[PDB]
């Protein structure tokens, strides 16, 4: 993906379901906020512990 | 919301183990279904006015699974979830080459250690190749868009 | 920063651990972080210095 | 199944074992008040109203993973 470089704070959540991975960041939606939203779904074919 | 679809190689033979509350070997080692969602199962065959899928070389499958730790005195089964696989396929093969194959690997201890062993077991093919598919469907994963 | 992922970890024949079987999972930050480069593929070393 | 770029000589670069300047802490709780860590529903959102919901969650004010990346040896330039 693409990203722009800030000087704000952000957060990335990661997470594994039976639909997939799922990873959720704050930029794309949330620049001077703040939130977990799905930006990214590997279709994974397994569950990593 | 979407949808999920797998696919396999399903012979018609066992298709009794296709049941809910199945406990069956392909039940207990392979795959368990979403109770919490509506599922179908579809066990089609090959027509002949199609050569778009290909044919594997023989129905193969695991009925045992084993985690033995270095203590060679305490063993522990394994019970798949839905849509996930164990790590008893982390160390199986893609095919089982004949029946009763011994599959093992070294465990560490913090997993549990000793040797997860495997066993697998295989169903030749018929006339024609039957498919079998599972289709979940699922509300509230995303937008209500397909 | 960089993830790597497996439900396999095993150790080293000098005693050290870290090896993952099968296929891995890496994301990897790339271009001072502008990229978000992820596979989960198989991953090998080499025997050099 | 795919394409892979290999770039430069097989020749790795000596790594250490010095995590003396790495064991600092840094007192960086999180807070619920302020909603620190918390994901947003995945199917279904809201307004101006109180849901209960079932999720994966962390637990609160906890001590964590914290790591951080150490430049190497470089004398000089
Ligand atoms: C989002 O959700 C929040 C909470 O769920 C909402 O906040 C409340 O919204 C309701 C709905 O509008 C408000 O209830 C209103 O109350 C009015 C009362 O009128 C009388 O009081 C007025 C002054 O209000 C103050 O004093 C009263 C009595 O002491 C208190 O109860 C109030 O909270 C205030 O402190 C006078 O000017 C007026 O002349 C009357 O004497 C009533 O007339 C309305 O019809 C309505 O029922 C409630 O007050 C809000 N609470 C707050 C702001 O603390 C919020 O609005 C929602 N936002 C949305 C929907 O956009
Ligand atoms: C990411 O960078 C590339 C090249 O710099 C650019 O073409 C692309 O538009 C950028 N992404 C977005 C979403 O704009």
């Amino acid at each position: 993906y693409n990203i722009t470089e800030d000087e704000i704070l952000e957060w990335f959540g990661i997470t594994q379901t039976a639909q997939g991975v799922h990873l959720f960041s704050s930029r794309y939606v949330d620049l001077y906020g703040g939130n977990m939203f799905q930006f990214a779904t590997l279709p994974v074919y397994d569950t990593i512990k | 919301s979407s949808l999920i679809l797998d696919y396999f190689s399903y012979p018609l033979s066992m298709k009794s183990d296709l049941s809910v509350s199945s406990a069956g070997p392909i039940s207990q080692f392979n795959y368990k279904q979403s109770f919490s969602n509506p599922t179908c199962l579809i066990l089609a065959t090959v027509p002949h006015n199609l050569t778009t899928i290909t044919k594997p070389l023989k129905y193969s499958y695991i009925n045992k699974c084993s985690r033995l730790l270095s203590d060679d005195r305490t063993e522990v089964p394994q019970l798949v979830n839905a849509n996930q696989y164990s790590p008893c396929v982390s160390i199986v093969p893609s095919t089982v080459w004949e029946d009763g194959d011994y599959y093992r690997k070294q465990l560490s201890p913090l997993e549990g250690g000793g040797w997860l062993v495997a066993s697998g077991s295989t169903v030749a093919m018929t006339e024609q190749l039957q498919m079998g598919f599972g289709i979940t469907v699922q509300y509230g994963t995303d937008t209500n868009s397909v | 920063p960089a993830f790597m992922l497996g439900s396999s970890v095993g150790n080293f024949s000098d005693g050290k651990m870290g090896r993952f079987f099968n296929h891995t999972l890496v994301l990897l930050p790339d271009g001072c972080g502008t990229l978000l480069r992820a596979f989960y593929c198989i991953l090998e070393p080499r025997s050099g210095n | 199944v795919d394409v892979g770029p290999d770039s430069v000589k097989s020749a790795c670069i000596e790594v250490d074992i010095q995590q003396t300047f790495f064991d600092k802490t840094w007192p960086r709780p999180i807070d619920v008040s302020k909603a620190d860590g918390i994901i947003y529903p995945q199917g279904r959102t809201y307004s101006n109203i109180t849901i209960t919901y079932q999720g994966l969650f962390p637990y609160q004010g906890d001590h964590g993973d914290m790591y951080v990346y150490s430049a190497g040896h470089a004398t000089g330039t």
